[PDB]
Formats: C-alpha cells, structure tokens, sequence
C-alpha cells in the first residue's frame, strides 16, 4: 500500500496542488491518521524519527516534504497527533 | 347488542390472548433488516403486511405509490479533519458510518464552537458567537432540522451532532446514527402537493432545506475534537468532563459532506373496516414501517401495533359481534425517517377527498421505549378521551391505573416536527394522538445499528405485558371514537386553551395600550367561542340520539371544530402548518406572543406592522371559529 | 303538497298583481336620492328595506356594520389642463364633476396618447408608447380597474376616461361620470380580512390599488383636447370623427387629483325565510343598493326587485302553504360602486359559517337596461337550471319564450370583476347567477347623474312587465333549488369546461412535447371527473327519494363541487380569486394558456419554472376533485 | 374681481413664484380659461388687442407680462385659445 500511496502523492503534487491542499486529498483518499507539513528534509527526518521513537507501532511513509502515517487505534492515533504537534 | 363494557371486555380478553413479542421478533428477521426507506427490504415488509391485512378479512385493502427524492450517502466518504498551524498539520477525526439527510453538499473549514442542544436560548448564551465558524451540538431536545435552523439563523457554516454518554449511555464510543435536517415533513422538493406521477415533478424546493453542510460524529470522534478545544462546558449542561467550549486559535475543523439525492419508489399500505352507519367518516391508525437501522423500537414495535390491532379489531366485528358506525383505516407509512414522509404525501394528494371525513388519527409509532412513565401529546378535542382511557388501563409494571395526576393535561406538550401525527394536526385539521411508555431520558439506540430486537428486550423484559397496555390505550381510542352515536371529542378543551391565550397576551396589555390597541374583541372571541361550547353541550343534551338526521347535524359540528383552526389567510402550499395553536408560522398564536415581547427591548427587533397584521387575523380566526360553532350564520351578535 | 307546477302558477299570479314601477318610483325619491355609500339618504332607504322586511314577516331580520375606507372629492378641485410652449400658454380643459375612486393624489404632466379602450390589446397594437405618457381611454369594454392597471404595466402615469357619442349617445356633452380603479373586490384597506372593530384595522394595502391618478372628464373636455391632438383614430374603433391620437410637439396635460379618503359606516340588510328540511342550508339573493347618482338602473331597480322578490315568496309560504326544504337569504349591500365592498366584507366576515351551507348566489343587480337581449353569466351548475327557467318564461315584449338559442352556453361570458355575484364564485366557491334584460349597447347614464327615473321610464316603457320576468327569472331559480330533495345543480355541466380546456391545451402538444412533458395525466384526469360525475349521477337513480340520509349524503357531494375547484395552493388574502376556473391570477387555467401562448413564439416572455409548477398544481386540482366526487378514499380506483 | 386677480398675481410673483407656474395657479384658483406669458409690456397688450377683437366676448384682464381671459362657453373658450396661440 505504501507503493500505492507514494504514487498518488507524485500526482497531486505534479499536477499544481498545494501540500496543504494534497494532505487533505490524501486523508480522504487512504487510511492515514495524521499528515504533516514540512519545509526542509531535516524536519521531515526529525518527524520522522521521533514519531517512530515514542510511538513504535505506526507505519509512517514520507514523500517530499510532506510525511504519512498510518496507525488504527483511537488512543495511539491520538498519541501521534499530540507527538506530531510537539514536535513540530 | 354490545355496549362500551361489553367491548372493552372483548377487547381486554383478546389482548390477554395475544403474542406481541413474537410479532416483533418477526419484523427484526433477517429479511426486513435493515429497511431503509425504499430498499428491497423496506419493499419485502411492505408485501408481507399487506398480505396480513388481507388474511384478517378486512373490507378493503389498497396501496399508494410515491416517488420521493430522498438523500443517501455518497461513494465519496464523508470527513471530519483538524487543522493547525495553517493547514501545515492534518487530523483525521472520523470518516462517519452516519450521515444527516438533506444536509447540503459542500466542505466547509473554520473555527468549531459548542453550542449544548442548539436550542435557541442555548445559542443567546454562549460566550463565543457563531458567526462563520462551524457548530457542535449534543442531539436531543430538539429535532435535528431545529437545531441546523438555529445554527443558520446566526450565519453559522456548519453543524456536528454527537452523543454523549451523559444523556446516552452507550458504551460503544465509535457508535454512528441517523436523521435528517429538513424543516419540514414530507418530500422537500414537492412542497405543498403530492409526490404523484401527475405533477410531472416540477423544480420546487421546500423552505425548509437547510444550506450548510451538517454531519453526524460518534462520541470517540466528538471526544478527539475536544482534545483540540478550549474553555470548560458549564456545569448547568450537564455534560461529560471531557466536554470543551471553542477550539485553539490556530486549530479549525473541515467538514466534508458529500451527500446526493436519490429519486426512490415508496409504499403505503392500507387496510379498512367499513363503517355500519357513517361509513364516510373514519378514524385513522397509523405506524412508521422504515428505518436506518433494525428500528426495533422506532419502527418495529409501531408496526407490530399495527398489524396486532387490525387483527384484534377485524376478530370482533366478524367473530364477536362488533358494529361501529364509522369506519376504521390501518396505514403502513414508509418514508418516515425523512420526516414523515409517506404520511405527508397521503395528506397532501387526498386533502379534498378527507376534508371533513377523517376526524381522528392515532399514531403507534415509538409507543414503548420504556416502563416509567406514560406520556401523551394530543390535540386538546382528545384530551378528555385520553382521561376516561387512562382511568380504565392499568400500568403494565404498576398494575395501578394510568390516571395518577389530575393535572396531567397542563403539563401536556405540543407534538414536535419529528412526529408522524404532527402533519395531520397542523396541516390537515386531523385531531391527532401520540403515547408511549418511557422513561425521563431518551431510548440511547433510536436511529443507530444496535436498534435490534435483542437490546430492546434487554432493556424492556416485560415487553409482552408493555405492549400490551399500549394496544389497549390505543384500542380504547379506537373503539370510543367508533362505535357511539356520539363523538368522544370534547370541543369543549378549548376553552381553556383560549383562556390561557388571553391571559398570557394580558400580561403585555401596558404595551398593547400604548400603541392604541385593545384586548377587549379577543375577550369578546373567547367568550363567544366559550359560549358556543356551552350551547353545543345543551344541545346535545337535549338531542333525542336516535334521531340520525338531529345528530349528524351536530356531528357535523364537532368535526369542523378542528379545521376552523387552520390560519384561513396563508398560503398552504409555502405554509402548510396552518393550525394556529400547533402549527409554524407568523400566522400562529405562539408567533403573536414572540413578537410582542420584543417590543419592550428599545431596539428595532419589534416589527408593529406585523404585529396589528399579526393581531387582526388571529382575532377573527378565533371569532370565526365561534361563530361558525353557534350555529346559523343569522344567529349571531352585533356591537 | 305541492308539486312544481303548482309552485310555478302559485308564483306568476303574484308576480302580475305586483307593481314594481311604483316601487322604482319610491326608491328614486327626493328621500333617497342621492344615496352615495354611507350618507344620510344610503342609511334611510336601509331602514326602509329593513322595515319592509319585517312587514313583510319573515323568519328574521338583522343587519352588520362595517366601517370601510372609500375616496371622496376634496375641497381642492381636480383639474385638467393643456400646457403649451414652455408653460408660458395654459389652458384650462376642465374641472371634472366626476372622479375615481381610489385614484392616487397626485400632478402629473406630459404626453398625452390615445389608447382607445385601454384593453392589453389595445396597447399591444399602438404606435406610440405610452411610457412615461398620460393616457386617454374610452369608457366600455373593460373596468375602469383593469384600463388603469394595464397602462401602469406600461409605464403610464396617467389615465383620463370620458365617454364618445359613439358608444354612449347622450345629448348632454358636459355630462360627467364616477368609477373606481381598484383591481379587486371589497375594502381595498383590509384586504382578505373583514372591516369589522374586532380586526382594530392593521395597516393593510390591496395589490389592486394603483399609483397614478386617474380621473373622468366630458365629452367636450375629450373634444377640447383633441384640438390639440394630432392623427386620426382608426376606422377599426368606431369612434367619433373629432377623435384624435397624440399630443402636438409642444404640448403636454397636466393632470391634478387630489381625493381623500374617508371612513364610512355602511349597512347590510338581511332577511331570511327559513327552510323545513334542512333550513342549515341556503340561498342568497342580493342587490346593491347605493349608488354616485340617483342610480334608478344601477341601484333602484336591483333593490325593487329584491324588495317584492322577498314579499312574494313570504306571502307564499304563509298564505298559499309554500315549504322550501333549504332557506332563503334577501341582502340588499351598501358601498356598490366600489368593489362590491357590501358583500365582499360579508363574505370575508363570515367565510367559515357558510363554508358548505350557502349554495347559490342570486344577483338582481343592473337586471333591467334595456329590452332586445336576455344575457346571462353564471356558474355551470346553473347553466341547467337556467337553461330549464328560459324554456317557460315569456319575453316581456314579444312573448316568446326566452329559449331561442339551442347553442345558447357555448356563448356564455364569465363573470367579471364589477359583477356582485362574481366575488361568490371566484372568492368563497358558491355558484353564482347575474342575468339581465339589456341592448347591444351599454345603458348610457349609468355612473351619472342621468340615472332617473324618468331617463328609464323612457327610454324603456314597459318597465313593469320587463321587472316582472326578471323577478319571475329569479323568482323560478329560488324555487327549483328549494322546494325539491335535488338542488337541481347539474355538476356534468363542467365536463364540457374541461373538455374545452383540453382541446385548447392539445394546440399546444408540440411545446408540451418538446420541454419533456406530456398530457396524459391531465388526460386522466378530465376522464376520471367524467367518471365521477357518472358515478354520481347513477347513486341519485339508485336512491330512494324518500330517505333523507342517502338524499343528504348525495347533496353533500353536489355542495363540495364548487368548493374542490378553488385552488389549495394559494393564500386566499394574498389572491383571494382561488377559482382555477373563473378567478384572477398565475393559478387559473387560462393563465397557464396565456404563459405557454409565449412558448410558440420564439421571445422569452415565457417563463419555463413557473409553467411546470403550473401545469402540475391544476393538473392535480383537477384530479383531486375528481378522486373526492367518486366517494369514499378507499372507492378511488385509478391507472396512477 | 379683476382687482383680486392682478392682486393675488402680484403677490405671486412677489413671493418669488414664476410667470409661468402662476400662470398655472391663476386657472386652478380662477374662474380662468387661458392665460398668456408674453415677453414686453407692448406684446401684452397687443395679443389683448388681437383677442378682443375677434372674441370680444371675452374679458381681457392683464398684469404685468401675464394677460388673464375669462370666457363661459365651450365654443367661444375654444376659439379664444386658438387666438392666443395665432398671435403668441
Ligand atoms: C369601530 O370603528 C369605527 C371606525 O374607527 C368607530 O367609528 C368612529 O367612532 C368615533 C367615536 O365614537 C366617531 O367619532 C365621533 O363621531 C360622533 C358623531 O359625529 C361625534 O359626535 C364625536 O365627537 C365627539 O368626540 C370628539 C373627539 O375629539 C370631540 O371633539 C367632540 O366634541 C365630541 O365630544 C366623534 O367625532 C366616528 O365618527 C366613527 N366613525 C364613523 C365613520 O362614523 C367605532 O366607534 C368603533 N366602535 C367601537 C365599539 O369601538
Ligand atoms: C412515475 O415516475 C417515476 C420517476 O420518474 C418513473 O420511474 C422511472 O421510470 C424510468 C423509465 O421506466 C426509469 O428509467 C430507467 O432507469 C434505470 C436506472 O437504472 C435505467 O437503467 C433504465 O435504462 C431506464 O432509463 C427510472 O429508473 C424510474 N425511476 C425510478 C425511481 O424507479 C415511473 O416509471 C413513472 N410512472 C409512470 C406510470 O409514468
Ligand atoms: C415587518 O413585517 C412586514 C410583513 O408584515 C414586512 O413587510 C414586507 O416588506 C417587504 C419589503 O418591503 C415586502 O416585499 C415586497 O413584496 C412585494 C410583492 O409584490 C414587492 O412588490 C415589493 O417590491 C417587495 O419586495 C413584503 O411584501 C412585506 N410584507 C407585507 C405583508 O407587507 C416588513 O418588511 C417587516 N419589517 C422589518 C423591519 O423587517
Ligand atoms: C419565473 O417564474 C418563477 C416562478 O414564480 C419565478 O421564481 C420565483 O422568484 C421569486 C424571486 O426570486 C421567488 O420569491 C419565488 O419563490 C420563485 N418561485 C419559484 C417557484 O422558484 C421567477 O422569478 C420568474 N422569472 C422571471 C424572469 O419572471
Ligand atoms: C420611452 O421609452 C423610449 C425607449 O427607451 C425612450 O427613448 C423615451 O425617452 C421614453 N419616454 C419617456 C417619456 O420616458
Ligand atoms: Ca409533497
Ligand atoms: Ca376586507
């Protein structure tokens, strides 16, 4: 799944679409509970990192700027939310 | 022959003798569940009660087709996201299960405040306004069209409809229901006419069609929506701890609905006892056959009423013996989540051919959801048949009779736009009746999946012996209305309806007085109404009730009682809620109220203009009504 | 008993011991001339009708008051006047004796445009607009009411009426006239709601009253404006040859109205002869009885009749044992020159206690003008009972009976907005009838001061035996629909109106077609009100005449007829004329003719959403009223 | 009533009212048939000259540049504006 969401991700991003308007696309299209927003490769790194770290049972795919992450559970998805804005 | 206590026997001995439990059982079967309005299954529940009608040997059976246009969801999913630090940062809340019918298809983004139940004294204090920012409302108290009317009236973009465990204790959080937020009853885009062939179908759409997008959350989703919120919820809601106010300042809500109409096939079954003396006069029972879900308790124990008392009532007249003068109609309604569709559709295609004809409509739809209290909402002309029913049915729990407070009436509510018999009241002149048994808070699982046969039994194990006794209040309605020369309704409860109409606008007379006006011609229309019951009361007193011709004179009388209500000075088509005490509108009694009292706040919110207008109408429409009750129009007062 | 040939000889022998010239006499009086809507001389003749009426001894007499709002003359004088080269030449036309009521106070100057009649069609075929233009039109043809509003449609701002020699013959060419411009009937100030005290009279304003001032001028002021008027009227009009079309270059009229309004008390008399079977029920019979002049044609003659109609038929049921089953009501309304304000307010006061109780409305208003024609328009219920009347009631002058045309319904004109019978129809649902005994032209003096006695004694010497059959014509109507268990009311009348209704419609199939509709439905519905006429025609065979219930239980299906027709879709104070057949507004059937007449051409005068939602609420009236004459819901069998 | 008219005209145009609209005024507060506005006191008196020549019906009353007619019949009124507008 992660082949098929890094490449609806190259499209929207390729046809014109702001970031912030593809993660919207993005939420409403796959099974993902958090998507962030990111300037440099180092931030995308640094998200990265410290979701996984804190949270190990999420599956977390990146493409550009703009990271993915996919958890099931009410209480994890809320713990990746409140890890996502601390770390932002 | 049979008197009133030789029928009110044989009809308590067939109830001792009947399985309604079963009869639920069959309706939650696999194959009627689930029966969304127009769906196979809603077809299939269709065909098995009308040939259940048939089997009990009923006169006539017959059916309606409609074709309403209906909303249903989309293929594309409905969302709700958060958003911060300028849509840099994407939550996804849910991807709800549940949907709000007739919610307008549109994806709005902004700041989300709390606004308790959505009522319209719950949006006057709130500390936030909620101009351009999207609204969360608990569901009850009022309809969900209310509540997105409310919403709208303050420029509201959007409305979210959760349940908390406090009024609802469910213990599934990630639980999704059902309803619709249009204004109204019936299909809203042929306002005011039948949903017939005929018509062609041309472009209209109803008033009350809400335009913001409105969706319903599970509490697990309302609870990740506070956990990005500000501000405690006061202690006088009486709400969950985890309950907030207003979201974070760079935090907003996107909601995303995507709903789209669906142009469906519906049925109306019908079954009728002809009458024995007026077969043109007839009284109506009617019950709600679709649901979202099982419906077990909305639709399902409605249903089962229904088809248990056309058994119950064809048995007496072939098998014991039973004539009654007027005739009798069991109607299946489908449509009914919608708002009452399949009911409205019924009134608004056969108005002309009911005018005057049916006089009574008993609604079993929602008649058990619980065991500690019964309650009534009626029209005042069945308030005294609804006494003298409650003095002879025990409480199936209790075991004491149903008649305890003996000021049960005054504290009667009106029937709210969610009911089925509230279109036969307001809008058709119908003296109308809703009962249940239930209990102070709502029945947690109406409009969700876990509306099953299982949880209703759980709750209810007495369920045979509940329904029961609401077959037996609403038999009794039957039979009263049925099988006497003699009307049970009692014209004379509106004396006190009027009275306390008078009264409450007294209290405003320092403003009436300033602008030049008088309450002194509605004294006079409440009085010559109160004197128009008291010679109709001597009248039949003194009628000889075998004389057809002297009481079918009278009858007549008490049957237009009702209709002389309707607002003659409005448009039905745009407002079909004519009635001045139960309907909607400016041309309502309650309006005229409203009104007035903003005239002591200096500012412009008074109109005057409307109010004399206001006023005048509804001065004549009640001495029109009187006039119209004492008899011949040469004998009438002049000043 | 007494049998209907018995009733119709019991009733022609006092009606020739009757003298109805006397009493047309008495009513143009010096005690009751002038009786203008609420003056001294309106109140004293209503005493004098009340009185009769208890001489008269009939089951009861009373009498309502309202307190309407009509237009009076002001103590500043309407003028009209020709301005010339820059407002440096002035010329004073005339200062009318006449008005019209409920004309807006106002000066206007400008163009001033002949429009001949002021008929839409008239506009339609003119060269000059009028926009912005006043407007001299002759009376005749149309209302005053519907001159006026269909030149605002235009941008008018102005309207002068007079009368040609042509169309009126009168000898006196400085005569003036009084009319009233409100399109619509009743008190244009409380519109849809009674003028009683209980209503405390809220700020109200009838649609129908216009804003710009219209006033009524002489012949000699017309031919004093057409000397400064260019272009011959056309040959097509039939007018007189001093007539002229438009204003020169420089030339312009100043047109100054200035009436007030003014509250009045005015009176309605009643009297009753209750019935002996169902006296719940019953018929109306009324005639105006103000008027601007002496009104002898337009008043007197109404009231006379109404007068001696009540006095017969009492010293029938007293003296030669006449028992109508239903019963009968006599009111003689005030405020007649305006909307029919008398009655109007009656039935807008009383709407609920004879919702399904009064039957049929008699009209004896303006019954005697001339002595050539026997006009007729009415309801088609009646057109059965009229038809029976005219096959054995002689003409006054030649003797033959009045039935001469066999074709004589295919001619027949609705009802128009002047008429007293026609707010019964097209407002509360009661059959109606106005008949008169009338030439080929208009009766001169009415409106005027001419209206005497003596110009009628004249111009129509056998008055008395021309009063007699109009009070024998109504006189017959009031018997047949009393004495017998059958109303007489003949609802397969109205299968003909919707078969010409369906024949009009399929001239349009290619439209219909072509917007993807389709007359099938409406096909079905013509046919399943045939049907049920059918249905109900065969339960009065099948009835035993004898039992009183299942004769009520018919008649009670025959009572909602007329009622089923009016439309359940429009606010009756907003468009009080809810007839789909003979009312005003976007819901009759000849407005949903008239809006798809635009289709065919190719302009965008038609109005596409407006029409379905028009072809779809009538089609379903239609078929509403059907499904409620076949009897019982459930009995309702149908292709739906 | 000569005298109250050229009194009544000469307080309409003290008032500050013009020619042309007491013209006006005059005929609807009057017994008045046409009134005249001329330029020069000698046209004044030559269109009175003019009128009561071939109308000497007519009373022929005048103030300033404003000259007043008072005629009774319909034929004779006609044929006095048709004077005033030949000689204007
Ligand atoms: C129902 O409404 C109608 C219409 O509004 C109303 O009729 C009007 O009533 C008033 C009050 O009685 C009438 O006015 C009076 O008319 C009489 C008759 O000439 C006069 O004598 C009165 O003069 C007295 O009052 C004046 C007040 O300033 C004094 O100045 C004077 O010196 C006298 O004391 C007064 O003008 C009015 O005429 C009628 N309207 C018509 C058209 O006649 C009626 O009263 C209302 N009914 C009820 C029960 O409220
Ligand atoms: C009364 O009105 C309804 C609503 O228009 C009519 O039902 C509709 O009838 C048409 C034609 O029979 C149906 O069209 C078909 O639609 C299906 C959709 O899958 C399509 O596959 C077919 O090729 C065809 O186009 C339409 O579906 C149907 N609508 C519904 C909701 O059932 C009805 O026929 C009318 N009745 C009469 C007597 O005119
Ligand atoms: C107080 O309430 C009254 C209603 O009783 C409001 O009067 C309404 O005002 C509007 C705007 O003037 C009217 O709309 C008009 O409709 C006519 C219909 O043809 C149209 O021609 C006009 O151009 C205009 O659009 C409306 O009819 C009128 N209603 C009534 C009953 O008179 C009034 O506006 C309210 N006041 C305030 C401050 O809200
Ligand atoms: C064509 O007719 C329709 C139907 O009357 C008009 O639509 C109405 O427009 C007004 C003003 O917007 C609304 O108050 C009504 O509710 C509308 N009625 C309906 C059925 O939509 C429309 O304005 C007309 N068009 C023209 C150009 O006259
Ligand atoms: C009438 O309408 C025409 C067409 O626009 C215009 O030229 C003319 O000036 C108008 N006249 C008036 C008096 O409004
Ligand atoms: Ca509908
Ligand atoms: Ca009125």
């Amino acid at each position: 799944d992660e082949e098929e969401i890094q490449k609806a991700i190259e499209e929207l991003l390729r046809k014109g679409v702001s970031e912030e308007e593809a993660a919207i696309i993005i939420v409403q299209r796959f099974n993902v509970a958090v998507v962030v927003v990111v300037q440099d490769e180092r931030q995308a790194k640094h998200i990265s990192e410290y979701i996984r770290r804190y949270i190990p049972e999420a599956d977390v795919i990146l493409f550009a700027n703009i990271v993915v992450i996919k958890v099931e559970t009410h209480e994890l998805r809320k713990r990746v939310w409140e890890a996502a804005q601390k770390a932002y | 022959r049979l008197y009133w206590d030789d029928l009110k026997r044989k009809l308590s001995e067939k109830l001792d003798s009947t399985d309604f439990t079963s009869t639920i059982k069959l309706l939650n079967e696999n194959s009627y569940v689930p029966r969304e309005a127009g769906s196979q299954k809603d077809e299939n529940l269709a065909l098995y009660v009308e040939n259940q009608f048939r089997e009990f040997k009923l006169s006539k059976v017959w059916r309606d087709q409609h074709f309403v246009k209906i909303q249903v969801k989309d293929s594309a999913q409905n969302s709700v996201i958060i958003v911060d630090k300028n849509g840099r940062l994407v939550y996804l809340v849910e991807n709800p299960g549940g949907y709000v019918a007739y919610s307008k298809a549109a994806t709005v983004t902004g700041k989300l405040v709390h606004a308790n139940f959505g009522t319209k004294k719950d949006f006057e204090d709130l500390y936030t306004p909620v101009n351009g920012s999207i609204v969360i409302v608990r569901a009850g108290k009022i309809t969900f069209a209310e509540k997105v009317a409310n919403a709208e009236s303050l420029n509201a973009i959007g409305v979210l409809i959760y349940m908390d465990q406090t009024k609802f204790p469910i213990v599934n959080a990630e639980l999704s229901f059902f309803g619709h937020a249009h204004l109204g009853t019936g299909d809203p885009y042929t306002p005011g006419f039948p949903s017939f062939n005929h018509t062609q179908f041309p472009p209209s759409r109803s008033s009350g069609l809400p335009n913001i997008p409105v969706q319903t959350i599970s509490r697990a989703a309302a609870e990740k929506l506070f956990g990005n919120m500000e501000g405690d919820c006061p202690s006088d809601w009486k709400t969950d701890s985890t309950c907030r106010m207003v979201t974070s300042e760079s935090k907003n809500v996107k909601l995303t609905v995507s709903n789209v109409l669906k142009e469906i096939k519906i049925l109306n079954i019908f079954g009728v006892i002809k009458g024995f003396v007026e077969p043109d006069h007839y009284v109506v029972v009617g019950a709600q056959r679709d649901a979202w879900g099982p419906g077990a308790a909305k639709s399902g124990v409605g249903t089962a009423l229904l088809l248990k008392l056309a058994q119950m009532f064809s048995d007496m007249v072939l098998k014991d013996g039973f004539q009654p003068s007027r005739s009798i109609i069991f109607a299946s309604w489908s449509a009914g989540d919608f708002g009452s569709v399949g009911a409205t559709e019924w009134l608004e295609g056969y108005l002309s051919s009911l005018h005057l004809k049916a006089f009574t409509y008993i609604n079993l739809d929602k008649a058990v959801l619980g065991t500690s209290n019964f309650k009534v909402s009626a029209s005042p002309l069945l308030y005294t048949l609804i006494e003298k029913t409650m003095q002879n049915v025990k409480h199936p729990v209790t075991g004491q009779f149903l008649y305890q407070d003996s000021n049960w009436a005054s504290k009667v509510e009106k029937l709210t736009l969610d009911n089925a018999a509230f279109p036969f009241l307001a809008y058709s002149g119908i003296p109308a009746v809703s009962f249940c048994f239930c209990e102070d808070t709502d029945y947690p699982y109406l409009g969700t999946t876990m509306d099953t046969y299982k949880e209703l039994i759980e709750r209810i194990p007495e369920l045979n012996k509940v329904a029961r006794a609401a077959a037996e209040v609403a038999g009794q309605f039957v039979i009263k209305l049925t099988h006497d020369v003699e009307l049970n309704l009692d014209y004379e409860r509106y004396n006190s309806q009027l009275l306390s109409f008078v009264r409450d606008l007294n209290q405003y007379r320092a403003d009436i007085k300033e602008m030049g006006l008088s309450l002194q011609w509605l004294y006079s229309a409440r009085g010559d109404f109160f004197r128009a019951t008291s010679r109709l009361t001597t009248d039949f007193g003194n009628a000889e009730k075998t004389d057809r011709f002297v009481m079918k004179k009278l009858n007549d009388r008490v049957m237009r009682v009702e209709y002389h209500f309707l607002s003659p000075y409005v448009s039905p088509k745009e407002s079909p809620f004519r009635h001045v005490f139960w309907g909607s509108g400016s041309h309502t009694l309650p309006a005229l109220l409203e009104n007035l009292k903003l005239r002591k706040q200096n500012n412009g919110a008074f109109n005057e203009t409307l109010f004399r207008n206001q006023l005048a109408l509804a001065t004549w429409t009640i001495q029109g009504a009187a006039n119209a009750l004492s008899g011949d129009v040469w004998d009438i007062d002049n000043e």
